[PDB]
C-alpha cells in the first residue's frame, strides 16, 4: 500500500500530455477519445482532472448526455466507464493558466 | 466486499439523487445520481461538496 | 445527573469501548473516550463507534437491517493511511450501510476500489456546477483462455 | 507563517535566525491547488520546512522536499530511516520485479 | 528551485538531525538526517511521526 500510495498520479505531466494531444489534433475531443488515445494507468484520478479542466476553461459540460469508455488494470479486471458527454478544444484550455 | 450493497435497497432505503436550486453557490438547477452501491464526491477546494 | 442516575435507565449504566484478541479473547486495551492515539488511530475509534451506535439509532428492536442504511461521510479519511481507511469502509459494509465519501481529491485510488460512481464538483467565480461519473466491472471474463 | 517568520527575525533583520518549521498533518484539508501555494508562501518568507504526512500526498512531495523520513511500526516498537527520494526510487524499481 | 534553496544554510540556521533514545516507541537509539533543502516524514497510521 506504501508503494501503491507512492506511484501517485503526476498531476502537471497529464495536463501537458492533454494540451500537446490537443493541439496535434486541433478539434473537438471527447472524454472517451482522451482515454482511448490517453490510456490513464489512475483512471478515475485523471478523468478528475480533465472534467476538472473542462470546467476551469468554461466548456461545460452535457451531464444529460452519456459516452462510453473501456479500459483495464495490471492485472488484468476490466472496466467499463460511464462518462458524461463534452468536448475540450485547445483554444480555451491554453487561454487559462494551469495552477 | 463491494457485492454485498446487494441487500441494500431491498431491505432498506437508500439515496439515489439530490435536487438543488438557488442553494449556496448553485445557481439554478443542479443535479447529481448517486449510485446504489457507494459512491464519493471530489473536487479541488472550495468547490461546493460540502 | 443525580436524580437522573435514580430515575432515568439511560444513566444506570457507564459504557466503554475494548478491543478484543481475535485468538486468545482476552482484553487489550479498555478505552472510555478517545485520548491519545494518533489520529486515525483515534478517528478510526470515532468512525467504529459512531456507525455501530448509528445502526442501533437507525434499528427497530431486533431488525437486522435498518430502515434507512444512507450514511454521509464528510472529509472521509482525512487524516488516516489507507490501510486504516480500509477498514472503516469494511466495517461501514458490516453494518449494511450505503456510504458517501467526500473527499477533496485524497485517497483517490481507495474510493476506486470501493465505490462505484462519483460526483465531480467545481467552481469558477461565483457559480458551482456537478458533473456525474460511473464505471461498473465486466465480470463475464477477464481474458477467455487465460489465467483469472 | 508569516508571523512566526517576523517573530523569528532579528532586531534590524530581514532573515530569521531559526529557520525551521515544522507542519503535522500538512494537508489534510487541501488538494494540490491550495498545498502548493502553501509550499510557496513558506518558502518565499524565508523558512525551511519540514513536512508530516500519513502517506497522503506524496506527489507533492517529492517535487519541493529532497529526502524523506521513512517511520515504520513492528510490534511496540518504531524505527525510522532516512533517505533520499531517489534512492527510494531506487527500492520501488527493486518492488517492480514482484 | 535550487535558485531559492540558497537562502537556507546561508543566512539562518537549520535543522540537520533529531536524535532520540528510549523516546516514546523508539527503543535504543535513533536518529533521522533533515536535507537542508527540506525533509518530508511519511509513514502509515500509528508509526509514530507525531
Ligand atoms: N456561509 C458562507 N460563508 C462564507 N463562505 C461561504 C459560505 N457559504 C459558501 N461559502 C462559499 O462557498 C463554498 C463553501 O465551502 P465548500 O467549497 O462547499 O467546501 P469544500 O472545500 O469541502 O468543497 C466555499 O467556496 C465558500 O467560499
Ligand atoms: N504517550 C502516549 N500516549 C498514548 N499513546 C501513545 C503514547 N506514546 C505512543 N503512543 C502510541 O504510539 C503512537 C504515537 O502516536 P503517533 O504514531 O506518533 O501518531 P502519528 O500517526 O501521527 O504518527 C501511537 O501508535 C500511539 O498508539
Ligand atoms: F496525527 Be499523526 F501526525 F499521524
Amino acid at each position: 500500500d506504501f508503494w501503491d500510495a507512492f506511484n501517485g498520479l503526476d498531476r502537471e505531466v497529464l495536463i501537458q500530455q492533454t494540451l500537446q494531444l490537443l493541439a496535434k489534433e486541433n478539434r473537438p475531443v471527447g472524454l472517451a477519445e482522451l482515454a482511448e488515445l490517453l490510456p490513464p494507468a489512475h483512471d478515475l484520478e485523471t478523468f478528475a482532472v480533465w472534467i476538472g479542466m473542462a470546467r476551469e476553461a468554461g466548456i461545460e459540460v452535457i451531464d444529460s448526455q452519456r459516452e462510453f469508455a473501456e479500459l483495464s488494470d495490471g492485472e488484468g479486471r476490466r472496466w467499463r466507464f460511464n462518462l458524461p458527454t463534452t468536448g475540450l478544444e485547445s483554444q480555451a484550455l491554453m487561454d487559462i493558466d494551469w495552477e | 466486499m463491494n457485492q454485498v450493497s446487494g441487500l441494500a435497497g431491498k431491505e432498506s432505503f437508500i439515496l439515489t439523487r439530490i435536487e438543488l436550486f438557488n442553494w449556496g453557490g448553485f445557481h439554478g438547477l443542479h443535479q447529481a445520481a448517486i449510485h446504489q452501491d457507494g459512491t464519493a464526491v471530489i473536487g479541488p477546494t472550495g468547490s461546493g461538496k460540502t | 445527573l443525580g436524580a437522573k442516575a435514580l430515575l432515568d435507565p439511560r444513566f444506570r449504566l457507564e459504557f466503554a469501548v475494548s478491543v478484543m484478541d481475535r485468538q486468545s479473547g482476552n482484553v487489550i486495551e479498555s478505552r472510555t473516550g478517545s485520548q491519545g492515539g494518533s489520529g486515525g488511530e483515534k478517528e478510526i475509534i470515532a468512525s467504529y463507534v459512531l456507525t455501530a451506535s448509528l445502526s442501533y439509532a437507525l434499528c427497530p428492536a431486533g431488525s437486522r437491517y435498518p430502515l434507512f442504511g444512507t450514511i454521509i461521510l464528510d472529509e472521509a479519511f482525512s487524516r488516516s493511511s489507507h490501510a486504516v481507511a480500509g477498514r472503516i469502509i469494511a466495517a461501514l459494509r458490516e453494518f449494511g450501510l450505503h456510504a458517501v465519501f467526500i473527499t477533496p481529491n485524497k485517497e483517490m485510488r481507495l474510493l476506486r476500489d470501493h465505490t462505484r460512481s462519483a460526483i465531480v464538483v467545481h467552481r469558477r467565480g461565483q457559480n458551482s456546477n456537478m458533473a456525474s461519473l460511473s464505471w461498473e466491472e465486466l465480470e463475464r471474463h477477464y481474458q477467455r483462455r487465460g489465467n483469472a
